[PDB]
RNA sequence: CAUGUUGGAACAAUGUAGGUAAGGGAAGUCGGCAAGCCGGAUCCGUAACUUCGGGAUAAGGAUUGGCUCUAAGGGCUGGCAG
RNA sequence: UACCUGGUUGAUCCUGCCAGUAGCAUAUGCUUGUCUCAAAGAUUAAGCCAUGCAUGUCUAAGUACGCACGGCCGGUACAGUGAAACUGCGAAUGGCUCAUUAAAUCAGUUAUGGUUCCUUUGGUCGCUCGACUUGGAUAACUGUGGUAAUUCUAGAGCUAAUACAUGCCGACGGGCGCUGACCCCCUUCGCGGGGGGGAUGCGUGCAUUUAUCAGUGGUGACUCUAGAUAACCUCGGGCCGAUCGCACGCCCGGCGGCGACGACCCAUUCGAACGUCUGCCCUAUCAACUUUCGAUGGUAGUCGCCGUGCCUACCAUGGUGACCACGGGUGACGGGGAAUCAGGGUUCGAUUCCGGAGAGGGAGCCUGAGAAACGGCUACCACAUCCAAGGAAGGCAGCAGGCGCGCAAAUU
RNA sequence: UAAAGUUGCUGCAGUUAAAAAGCUCGUAGUUGGAUCUUGGGAGCGGCCGUCCCCUGCUCGGCGCCGGCCCGAAGCGUUUACUUUGAAAAAAUUAGAGUGUUCAAAGCAGGCCGCCUGGAUACCGCAGCUAGGAAUAAUGGAAUAGGACCGCGGUUCUAUUUUGUUG
RNA sequence: CGCUACUACCGAUUGGAUGGUUUAGUGAGGCCCUCGGAUCGGCCCCGCCGGGGUGCCCUGGCGGAGCGCUGA
């Protein structure tokens, strides 16, 4: 079909090679996943050595690692913002490796409040009338508030992250190949990584 | 400095967003008893095809030549002169193979004519299969 | 070709099998196994060429399908099974065992041993592999993956397994003074003491070995197998004691028995 | 300005002035006459011959709408702002 | 054997070739008693092929209700033999040929720390803390058929598994993580302040995906192998045995020997691919070549089994060349080798051993560990076969043979 | 193919036989002056012949008692050259072994059950290896930005040591 | 200059035939993505109503549909 052959194209000198053999089967290429954000669709491709390769074609779920205190869930992938390869990979909302995507914040806001015992984002004056997340912040014993007391001094998150939670949309980097492995897994941008990619979102806007 | 490419330029091993209240820089010994230079350890550059601050393992042959072109970016052209014995005409003939060689930016102040040691590795590009392991300064050349 | 190969030509059969030119187009291409293609001796060749139990090819198959032949302590049905260096063929009925040892020349020695000796074979570890739960392994020269090893077994060392069970008993540390079987090159089967470990970062390390007469040589490290400590081997050695006297000494020593017989 | 010094009613032949024609395609004819094709711009590409200037828009191709963006090319006041 | 000799002249001495002279290997001529070895459709036509054969295969051990056969002790099915058929494997080897192909192939050298790998061989297969054996078809068979035609198949009625799938409990009582109700102490008048026990819930193997922390074992060097945590699990799915055979033992329904086959992973073996360094005949009446159709780098991916302009996006303006690049020719597969040979050379290598390519020409694929397979398929092109004119089938550069071409080559 | 020293590297010819560009310049290409390591001790056979000593800084033994004497290890201007070893498919070739009846061949066979065969050489170039250092290449310091030396100070530095604790 | 035989060369014919790579164009085909949906199912839930638990359930000969789910 399409091939990866190291004989069809030119020399260092610009001289052209004559073909000694016709396209070999081990010199194989296949059509790309071009994997979308929709309800999950992953096809199976049989590859060299009768092994199994998982073409993700539509993909909503994926694993996103929070950088600083290592909390990672099966999170929804809501948008594609930036792709350093091609700006046409962004518009046609395609997940590839080193994509700058948007995900759900609330699976990691749920971990923060369970662990750090403080409201994260939340425009101040807003109250929860069911009152279940306020149970997940307060209502502890004597000596185990001390376990939280010494955790409140390692609590102050990056202020660039906090606004993503306040909007409810975390900027994340795809660190897996969804077309090859069959997962849109990755990690959450923090610090100078985010402060870079946020400028390339302003650079696009005008 | 860095980060005038589209993607975020970093080393893929060291993590640089860890909680607190100079970056931690990845470097390995290249092997074969070659010194890892100061600028590869102290420096602020970042290159995946650098054998000091990157994932490229030097294996097989170690060759040497003279630097002839430095117009490709983060890679150069060396020139390797040798003599070929013909057994009929019991004489030699001056030949050369000018192979494309990856010049790590740790080897900063290189000039053309400098003698350069190369180490065989996995193919970096179409024609580049060799990283620079040390740049010795050319014959004379105080300046 | 475009995959594996079933046939081996007689003209490409390796040097030491001593397979002749005029009788057959093909050789016995060995079954895949613990030993390499060129570095083994097939059971078929050993049973009919090296011993003459059989004449034809059928008669070799008519022996090992009664399940008599037992290579390194387990019965193998496969006329073309690769029997390599240190491998013991315990043919149970004749009262004969056969440890395959490199002779002073390139050939595998037709070497009868006692069952008291046959109980173990000697094995060179190739790499120290650590498994999935901090559980180390030892890959021998003949594929015997033995786990929970002694941590003082490096990866040039030779060990002593037990044929009845298959577990480490004794080991030789790779040191100068220990004996050596040279398993490669032009010195294939010279038995001397190791007296130089010459290192090269990147390329192959060469090892200088000295025979009991003081006939010194060298071999790259990948082709040396230690069989003792001092000048005392753990196995039974073939006659001549792997000395490798020169052509002009062989000439007289052939004639010294030829003339002494009458 | 009031259709070029008149109107009305028809819609025949023959004209005069415009068109279009299935399939073939110059077989028509003194002769491709008349008609038809081609046609603007942009991007490739361009032969013989040559007085080296030309031939040349040779020949031969590709493209062209609408919409919606992106980038590039400047004045002016105190390597950057307004 | 380090060799010469005849020929220009009236005669001479030269330059110089023509011609002798022996080997070799093709063809041809005339001849030929014995016997031993032994080339052989390479050269032109990688031209065309009548026909036959050339890859099929069952063990004690996946399946056996075809009386096709058969023994006798049943009513606790199966004796056993065994076509067909399902299944598993092989069909990617071998053979043939030399058309391509001039840093290509190939040879020596190395690298795979950049990857795959059926089988074999050795590991692994209560590591995970949640049924004395399950489900519904299909083949052979019976039965009815359509067709001028094929290794074409349909419809109908049953029947099997190591075919197709769903899935169990034992192991197994707890252990290790974070949780936490609550539970005894001490310290200061109470706060404050220091150590413990611990119900419950949540998660817990290896394989796979990402990220983080830490520095058993191995290396010249790892982003190696382990380790700890956080999660992930593809419904077009990793494993975590529903499998068969023997002799069958032991004992107030439990256990057990020897196999066989399968399987995630790990090594190994046969490999395979991609690279490294050096090396090739003739040509300048081929001096510049390559580049918005990838040329040479950079970055990020896509993709591949992996390394890579392998392919895209976006930059950079490079890259080879008189030490002959690029182009063109080859009556060019490459080397091991062969002939000749004082010493140097020159010439040949189609050809049995290795590596490569190719199956009329290209192209595209299925299946599988492995094929861009041709004694596989789907096209198109060239050619050609059977025919009731509707269709259908094909690939000798396998072995014989036959035609064609030739100076040139064997038995269906 | 040798003959052909009529392709000439070995090894031809160019005044008149075939042939030196009309002449000079000139970048590739080829080739390039002399020049830097000598001599002494010492062991030694029959005045002469032969071997050996004239770099440099942690692990352990033969100790000797903070210091020395000797090995195992890393490094040491390079390159060409030479020598050495490794590694180098068989078959062919050279050739060792042996009455295929001899022979080309074959890898057989040989003794009264046993013995021993089925060596070795060669493999140009390139890469590996360790000697050699003449010859030929090249490099140091000439604005001393120089080697040899401890000084004085500078920035991050992580362990022997301030009992468990900070 | 003339006769003959032979060999190449020039030569109108926008000469002819074989390869080779190739701009542009049409384009079989497999493969891939995406729609599609011919048919074939196993169910839910119900019918004439059988055999047991106490008008409710538990299993079988057989009958439609809302073709209501679900799979290939």
């Amino acid at each position: 079909g399409i091939s990866r052959d190291n004989w069809h194209k030119r020399r260092k000198t610009g001289g052209k090679r004559k073909p000694y053999h016709k396209k070999r089967k081990y010199e194989l290429g296949r059509p790309a996943a071009n994997t979308k954000i929709g309800p999950r669709r992953i096809h199976t491709v049989r590859v060299r050595g009768g092994n199994k390769k998982y073409r993700a074609l539509r993909l909503d779920v994926g694993n996103f690692s929070w950088g600083s205190e290592c909390c990672t869930r099966k999170t929804r992938i809501i948008d594609v913002v930036y792709n350093a390869s091609n700006n046409e990979l962004v518009r046609t909302k395609t997940l590839v490796k080193n994509c700058i995507v948007l995900i759900d914040s609330t699976p990691y806001r749920q971990w923060y409040e369970s662990h750090y015992a403080l409201p994260l984002g939340r425009k101040k004056g807003a109250k929860l009338t069911p009152e279940e997340e306020e149970i997940l912040n307060k209502k502890r014993s004597k000596k185990i508030q001390k376990k939280y007391d010494e955790r409140k001094k390692n609590a102050k998150i990056s202020s660039l992250l906090e606004e993503q939670f306040q909007q409810g949309k975390l900027l994340a980097c795809i660190a897996s190949r969804p077309g090859q492995c069959g997962r849109a897994d990755g990690y959450v941008l923090e610090g100078k990584e985010l402060e870079f990619y946020l400028r390339k979102i302003k650079a696009r806007k005008g | 400095d860095i980060q005038t490419e589209r993607a975020y330029q970093k080393q893929p091993t060291i993590f640089q967003n860890k909680k607190r209240v100079k970056l931690p820089r990845y470097y390995k010994n290249i092997g074969l008893g070659f010194k890892t230079p100061k600028e590869a350890i102290e420096g602020t550059y970042i290159d995946k095809k650098c054998p000091f601050t990157g994932n490229v393992s030097i294996r097989g042959r170690i060759l040497s030549g003279v630097v002839t072109k430095m117009k490709m970016q983060r890679t150069i052209v060396i020139r390797r002169d040798y003599l070929h014995y013909i057994r009929k005409y019991n004489r030699f003939e001056k030949r050369h193979k000018n192979m494309s060689v990856h010049l790590s930016p740790c080897f900063r102040d290189v000039q053309i004519g400098d003698i350069v040691t190369v180490g065989e590795c996995r193919p970096l590009s179409k024609t580049v299969r060799f990283n620079v392991l040390k740049v010795t300064k050319a014959a004379g050349t105080k300046k | 070709a475009r995959g594996p190969k079933k046939h081996l030509k007689r003209v490409a059969a390796p040097k030491h099998w001593m397979l002749d030119k005029l009788t057959s187009v093909f050789a016995p291409r060995p079954s895949t196994g613990p030993h390499k293609l060129r570095e083994c001796l097939p059971l078929i060749i050993f049973l009919r060429n090296k011993l003459k139990y059989a004449l034809t090819g059928d008669e070799v198959k008519k022996i090992c399908m009664q399940r008599f032949i037992k290579i390194d302590g387990k019965v193998r049905a496969d006329i073309t099974y690769p029997a390599g260096f240190m491998d013991v063929i315990s043919i149970d009925k004749t009262g004969e065992n056969f440890r395959l040892i490199y002779d002073t020349k390139g050939r595998f020695a037709v070497h009868r041993i006692t069952p008291e000796e046959a109980k173990y074979k000697l094995c060179k570890v190739r790499k120290i592999f650590v498994g999935t739960k901090g559980i180390p392994h030892l890959v021998t020269h003949d594929a015997r993956t033995i786990r929970y090893p002694d941590p003082l077994i490096k990866m040039n060392d030779t060990i002593q397994i037990d044929l009845e069970t298959g577990k480490i008993t004794d080991f030789i540390k790779f040191d100068t003074g220990n004996l050596c079987m040279v398993t490669g090159g032009a010195n294939l089967g010279r038995i001397g003491v190791i007296t130089n470990r010459e290192r090269h970062p990147g390329s192959f390390d060469v090892v200088h070995v000295k025979d009991a007469n003081g006939n010194s040589f060298a071999t790259r490290l990948s082709n040396i197998f230690v069989i003792g400590k001092g000048n005392k081997p753990w196995i039974s050695l073939p006659r001549g004691k792997g000395i490798r006297l020169t052509i002009a000494e062989e000439r007289d020593k052939r004639l010294a028995a030829k003339q002494s017989s009458g």
